[PDB]
């Protein structure tokens, strides 16, 4: 299972958010320590992302575009899995020192996409979703997500994403008997990965608001942070980078 | 970008 000893092998480690837990919560200082994680983050994906099978095969260019319109989906589909392996989905686990409890979920101003990140949270459990699905899934997520135009080459794209759909469809091959599970199993997966984009464009939409009048409510962007939120999220925003979803 | 470009092409 050489596919699978490698995503394994890449898998990010644990992350903390270098937030000040003895300070009261109050916006800014939820939302400057989001920032500041999803800056660390980030690092980690595009050092996780380079290391993927076949993924430097991408142009360099479309290497930066894949990763710059998915890692909103992709941080926040690990995330919901770090909920659900600690705080069982109960809360939303972030970070180790970045936990968000209910009143943390309504401080931030974001309850509303906060519910349905911990539903996808849940639906990890609900649907029994394996360690290594969530990794073939996940890969997945990084080419979920394209210009309408087109990549710089993307006839290779195309056939990089053809090969992780093969994957993630052999892990399920693989332990199963008869054709109706893994059918089956195959249509719930794909419908989750679809809920995802969902998710991510209200984070979008809510983060590039949030920049626009970051400095009238203190909140601290990154530097990279600041730079991707005005130059790559405003065009999934306005049309011109759309999700690809496997259902209508 | 740059600083992310950086961390690729590296
Ligand atoms: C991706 C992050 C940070 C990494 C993670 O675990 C998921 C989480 C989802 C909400 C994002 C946050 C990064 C900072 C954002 C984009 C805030 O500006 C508003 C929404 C926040």
């Amino acid at each position: 299972p050489i596919f699978l000893n490698v995503l394994e092998a890449i898998e990010p480690g644990v992350v903390c958010a270098g937030h000040d837990n003895n300070q009261p919560d109050s916006f800014a200082a939820l939302l400057s320590s989001l920032n500041e994680l999803g800056e660390r983050q980030l690092v980690h994906v595009v050092k996780w992302a380079k290391a993927l099978p076949g993924f430097r095969n991408l142009h360099v260019d479309d290497q930066m575009a894949v990763i710059q319109y998915s890692w909103m989906g992709l941080m926040v589909f690990a995330m919901g899995w770090r909920s659900f392996t600690n705080v069982n989905s109960r809360m939303l686990y972030f970070a180790p020192d970045l936990v968000f409890n209910e009143y943390r979920m309504h401080k931030s101003r974001m309850y509303s996409q906060c519910v349905r990140m911990r539903h996808l949270s849940q639906e990890f459990g609900w649907l029994q979703i394996t360690p290594q699905e969530f990794l073939c899934m996940k890969a997945l997520l990084l080419f979920s997500i394209i210009p309408v135009d087109g990549l710089k080459n993307q006839k290779f794209f195309d056939e990089l994403r053809m090969n992780y759909i093969k994957e993630l469809d052999r892990i399920i091959a693989c332990k199963r008997k008869n054709p109706t599970s893994c059918s089956r199993r195959f249509y719930q997966l794909t419908k989750l990965l679809d809920s995802v984009q969902p998710i991510a464009r209200e984070l979008h939409q809510f983060t590039f608001d949030l920049l626009i009048k970051s400095h009238m409510v203190s909140v601290d962007f990154p530097e990279m942070m600041a730079e991707i939120i005005s130059v790559q999220v405003p065009k999934i925003l306005s049309g011109k980078v759309k999700p690809i979803y496997f259902h209508t | 970008p740059s600083i992310l470009k950086k961390i690729l092409l590296e």
